[PDB]
RNA sequence: CCAUGUGGACCCGCCCCUUGGGGUGUGUCCAAAGGGCUUUGCCCGCUUCCGGAUGGGCCCGCGUCCCAUCAGCUAGUUGGUGGGGUAAUGGCCCACCAAGGCGACGACGGGUAGCCGGUCUGAGAGGAUGGCCGGCCACAGGGGCACUGAGACACGGGCCCCACUCCUACGGGAGGCAGCAGUUAGGAAUCUUCCGCAAUGGGCGCAAGCCUGACGGAGCGACGCCGCUUGGAGGAAGAAGCCCUUCGGGGUGUAAACUCCUGAACCCGGGACGAAACCCCCGACGAGGGGACUGACGGUACCGGGGUAAUAGCGCCGGCCAACUCCGUGCCAGCAGCCGCGGUAAUACGGAGGGCGCGAGCGUUACCCGGAUUCACUGGGCGUAAAGGGCGUGUAGGCGGCCUGGGGCGUCCCAUGUG
């Protein structure tokens, strides 16, 4: 299935956070906030080179979890921008935000991306008015990422479209707060998502 | 050469020969033991090593060695044997599949199982 | 046994025994037409000729020989009288050939 | 003879039907004279039936026997169809 | 025996230069002229002219340099870096339009000989044409 | 167009019938050079006209024999017995190279 | 069997074309069958003839694995004239005559394998492969043979012998799944004696219809690819227990416990597309129009409502190779793909805690390609590293200087047919 378990600890693993445990991601909580170091036994010991390879796929492993997709699609994904004709680093991505487990996370209609599935895996969406169970979902330009009303009035729902009056979308995007709305503009940029990955880096562990 | 040399005599394909025989074609093959036995390694080494040439449904009869601790290999129990040679001891060039027919898995592994034919333990 | 089977057979034999019958029956006078040939009774060659051509050609109509293979076994027999005639003497008849 | 019938090409409860022009005895699907259109029996599209009836209308004057099927889809066509008075 | 008119040209031409000899001579063809009339309309080669070395027919080619260079090897850059022939004797190589190659990424030559006659890459396949490919130049 | 072949005949020493030696140039399939590979053409000539050596061509055609499957065009050139020795140079060779052997 | 014969076939004759193609002149020979109904005309048929299309036989050009430790093979063998045979050319087959044919550009023998579209690998060049689907081939227990027919030399047709099984009254006869499904055998391994002829396809029929183990679907198998769940939001300066500790303390770890939220499964109901034809009346039997029949998947998919927090498992952790420590063991027991670890401080063996990688799969074994520019066209080398014949001669073959012109075989170019 999906990885399922004890998320803040690649909130230190690669050494960033990672804000998959979501609103309390913003704390003096979430794991990071407190020690860096990463998990077991040794994580405070002194850490020698990492291989070529090593940071070769620790870029590479964080943009998978960051994500929170699986390793055998992740590839796919990859695979599928490689036979793409444009710049393979910038159509990757431009194809992580058009699934629909993260075409919510960003519309706000979710605290993290872990919950955010939850809404799309259980009837809870909207797209270009229907429901939609599938977070393997290719969102186009143009679609509409909106909810079913029935759930409308789900307090998950709500207290996340409430916060969304102090915040903004991303430049592809138009939130609807009141209507429930949501809609795709365009794909992305590399402009728009500052992540904490170096792509290319990404694309050298999937050369060799 | 010249071009001429290899348009008259040409590159000749190399061929490959399958350091493992017996399996005729098979990835497994079932054979009875013959002799159990163990005969002590090669150089920098020393040991014991277990092992059984086991007659086989291939025709041949080849020496097999023993996976692990424990055993219960006798005179005629049925066996399972897969590729993967020993550089301690030659001769013996394919193993013995643990936990297939009568061949033991071993008691008391926790962790590499899978191999050893041993399955899981909880309520440990 | 498998009775929409059988009844073909029973049916080859039938028309083998009236495609025997019509070969043979050919063979047969269309020797006997060679035969009278030879030694230029064009009177009565051309005569054999003819009931030949026709047991030919009715054979033909049928499924025996073919038009191409029935049509065949008239320029064996026409030209090689035509031609055993030569060496004695000329067609009285004129039946079943063009002068 | 020859015939002009239909040809499968989907899947399991997908059909999607050929239209072809293929000698009497052959195999189903298998290696046509021509292609002379699709039909979309589970119907899913706005172009879920083509046919271009000008071949089907030399295909005939040659004398290639249509189903029942698929001589019902070429009146459908306009393939069968007559004009002025 | 002598096999090859053309890869020789290069070779003399090769091994002049490898030296920085200021002019180096070249027993006349008609190849070896248009050839050559290449090798200048692309200044890999001052130049050549006809002269007749003891009464016999020639072919002075001027050599090109780099300018003088520093360091502890003063010594330039062959204008020609490397040339070298692709159709060889018995081994022969024709390509068409499509198979014409481009050489060191647009940098380079590539010298044909065509219905046409006497070609460049760029040259060829603006003409649209091939034939014989022959050599190399960078 | 049922092909048409040049070659030149090697052999006489048969009835209505001649053989002809066509050749072919190539590059070859990997290596690529220009290969040259020939072959002989049991041809029917009738009238028996075309002789030991002479530069023919020839049709494909209605089978007439086992191996006659071609019939003889036209004369290109007569005389030619350059390459009519050379066949036979290669003929005569198989002499040598056997291991019955071959003497001094 | 007889006649009429629009036309066709054959013999001979001329006239175009030119391998047996098209016309024409005389002689000669051949046709048929009737059933049905809306009966004085419509329908399914019938016979001879040119043609369309369809499918197909036969022949040639090039392509088509290895070993020369197989170099010489050939007597129906190669060709000729006559003949037979076929839908048709031809040693195909027979008679008779001449002595040919083939081969190192691999004849011959031996070994192996159906071939291809494509499929896998690979930057490419090649290397590997031809289950499924599709195009061509070849067989139907082994072998030879002919009949019927447009067609085969015929899987569920026929004649003969042999092996094997079986009935027998000891004369004799029966039998052929490599068609679906299953049994047995073998083997590391390969499934239901399922539903239905609704769809589509084929045979036959004026039609309703009839046969359809093709086929359409279901069953079984993680075997493979993809889609999906095992929760999620909150939660300690951080429980117990388990491991390390330099005894201060470090780690599993916000993970769990509880707080809140959602609701796979299941329950209730509704509930398909896939199917409009053939047929029937109108209308002309046509074009067009109207009515009727029919679902094996299936009471599935999918829509409305209801609802429980609700499977985790394998490999690895000295290097290559992401992951480090305590005990136990002491060249023992054991790991291992390569070098290698173990002879009382083992990051390598077996356990624990901790860690990395993956997830309904994770591993091991077998095979294909890459790595392997280690068969080297791309893309290699011989002084000592494996390798220049001990030296010449010269045949096949490979290769070649300067000046102009004819051919255009190659090679380039454009249009076109095919793929
Ligand atoms: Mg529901
Ligand atoms: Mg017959
Ligand atoms: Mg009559
Ligand atoms: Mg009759
Ligand atoms: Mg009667
Ligand atoms: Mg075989
Ligand atoms: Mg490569
Ligand atoms: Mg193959
Ligand atoms: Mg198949
Ligand atoms: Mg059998
Ligand atoms: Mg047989
Ligand atoms: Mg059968
Ligand atoms: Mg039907
Ligand atoms: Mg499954
Ligand atoms: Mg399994
Ligand atoms: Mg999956
Ligand atoms: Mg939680
Ligand atoms: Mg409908
Ligand atoms: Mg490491
Ligand atoms: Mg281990
Ligand atoms: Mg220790
Ligand atoms: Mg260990
Ligand atoms: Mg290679
Ligand atoms: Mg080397
Ligand atoms: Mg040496
Ligand atoms: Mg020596
Ligand atoms: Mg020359
Ligand atoms: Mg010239
Ligand atoms: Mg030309
Ligand atoms: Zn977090």
């Amino acid at each position: 299935g999906r990885y399922i378990g004890p998320v803040c600890r690649l909130c230190r693993r690669e050494g960033v956070k990672l804000y998959l445990k979501g609103e309390r991601c913003y704390s003096p909580k979430c794991a990071m906030e407190r020690r860096p170091y990463p998990p077991g036994q040794h994580g405070q010991k002194r850490a020698r080179r990492p291989s070529d390879y090593a940071v070769r796929l620790r870029e590479k492993q964080k943009l998978r979890r960051i994500y929170g997709i699986s390793e055998r699609q992740f590839r796919n994904l990859f695979e599928e921008a490689s036979k793409k004709k444009g710049v393979t680093g910038s159509v990757f991505l431009g194809l992580l935000e058009s699934r629909l487990d993260n075409v919510v996370y960003r519309l706000g209609f979710a605290v993290s991306r872990r919950q955010a599935r939850q809404l799309v895996r259980h009837g809870h969406i909207t797209v270009n008015g229907r429901r939609v169970d599938l977070p393997s979902y290719r969102v186009r330009p143009g679609d509409e990422i909106a909810v079913a009303e029935k759930s409308r009035n789900l307090e998950l729902i709500r207290q996340n479209l409430e916060a969304m009056k102090g915040r903004k979308v991303g430049p592809w995007l138009s939130l609807d707060v009141e209507g429930m709305k949501g809609k795709f503009l365009r794909l992305p940029d590399r402009e728009d998502l500052a992540l904490p990955v170096n792509e290319q880096l990404v694309i050298e562990f999937y050369s060799r | 050469p010249t071009i001429n040399q290899l348009v008259r005599k040409g590159r000749e394909k190399v061929r490959k020969k399958s350091k493992v025989p017996a399996l005729k074609g098979a990835p497994f093959r079932r054979g009875v033991c013959t002799v159990v036995r163990t005969v002590t390694p090669k150089k920098p080494n020393s040991a014991l090593r277990k092992v059984a040439k086991v007659r086989l449904t291939s025709g041949y009869e080849v020496t097999a060695y023993i996976p692990g601790e424990g055993h219960n290999l006798q005179e005629h129990s049925v066996v399972l044997i897969r590729g993967g040679r020993v550089k301690d001891l030659p001769g013996v060039r394919y193993h013995i599949v643990r936990g297939v027919y009568d061949a033991a898995g071993v008691k008391d592994r926790k962790k590499s199982r899978s191999k050893y034919g041993t399955k899981k333990p909880k309520e440990a | 046994r498998n009775l929409s089977a059988l009844k073909r057979h029973r049916q080859s034999l039938k028309r083998r025994l009236r495609n025997k019958a019509k070969k043979s029956a050919i063979k047969t006078l269309s020797k006997k037409a060679i035969q009278l040939a030879q030694e230029g009774k064009a009177e009565e060659a051309l005569k054999i000729m003819r009931k030949a051509e026709s047991l030919i050609d009715k054979a033909a109509k049928g499924s025996t020989l073919h038009k191409n293979a029935a049509a065949r076994r008239k320029s064996r027999l026409m030209r090689k009288v035509r031609q055993l005639l030569e060496a004695a003497g000329a067609p009285l008849i004129g039946g079943g050939l063009s002068a | 003879m020859v015939k002009i019938r239909l040809a499968r090409f989907g899947s399991k409860h997908n059909p999607h039907y050929r239209i072809v022009v293929t000698d009497a005895r052959r195999k189903r699907d298998g290696k046509y004279i021509e292609k002379i259109g699709y039909y979309d029996p589970r119907k899913t599209t706005p172009d879920w039936l083509k046919v271009d009836v000008e071949r089907a209308r030399y295909w005939l004057s040659v004398g290639a026997q249509p189903t029942d099927t698929a001589r019902r889809l070429l009146r459908q066509a306009g393939v069968f169809r007559q004009e002025a008075r | 025996m002598l096999t090859d008119p053309i890869a020789d040209m290069l070779t003399r031409i090769r091994n002049a230069t490898r030296v920085y000899k200021e002019s180096t001579d070249v027993p006349a063809s008609r190849f070896k002229e248009e050839i050559l009339r290449i090798l200048a309309r692309e200044g890999f080669i001052k130049g050549y002219e006809r002269v007749d070395v003891d009464g016999k027919p020639y072919l002075r080619v001027y050599l090109k340099y780099g300018p003088r260079r520093q360091g502890p090897d003063p010594r330039p850059e062959q204008v020609i870096h490397h040339i070298r022939r692709i159709s060889k004797p018995g081994r022969r190589v024709y390509v068409g339009v499509k198979e014409i190659p481009r050489v060191r990424r647009g940098l380079g030559i590539a010298i044909l000989s065509t219905s046409k006659g006497v070609l460049t890459d760029r040259e060829a396949r603006k003409l649209g044409v091939g034939g014989e490919l022959i050599c190399e130049v960078w | 167009p049922k092909k048409v072949l040049t070659g030149v005949v090697v052999s006489d020493k048969m009835q209505k019938t001649v053989t002809v030696l066509v050749e072919r140039q190539f590059p070859h399939p990997l290596y690529g050079k220009v290969i040259k590979r020939s072959k002989k053409y049991l041809a029917h000539d009738p009238e028996e006209k075309y002789k030991l050596g002479d530069v023919v061509e020839i049709i494909e055609s209605r089978p007439i024999s086992k191996r006659k499957r071609f019939r003889v065009l036209r004369l290109v050139e007569s005389g030619r017995m350059d390459l009519v020795e050379k066949y036979l140079i290669r003929r005569q060779n198989y002499e040598s190279l056997s291991k019955r052997g071959g003497k001094a």
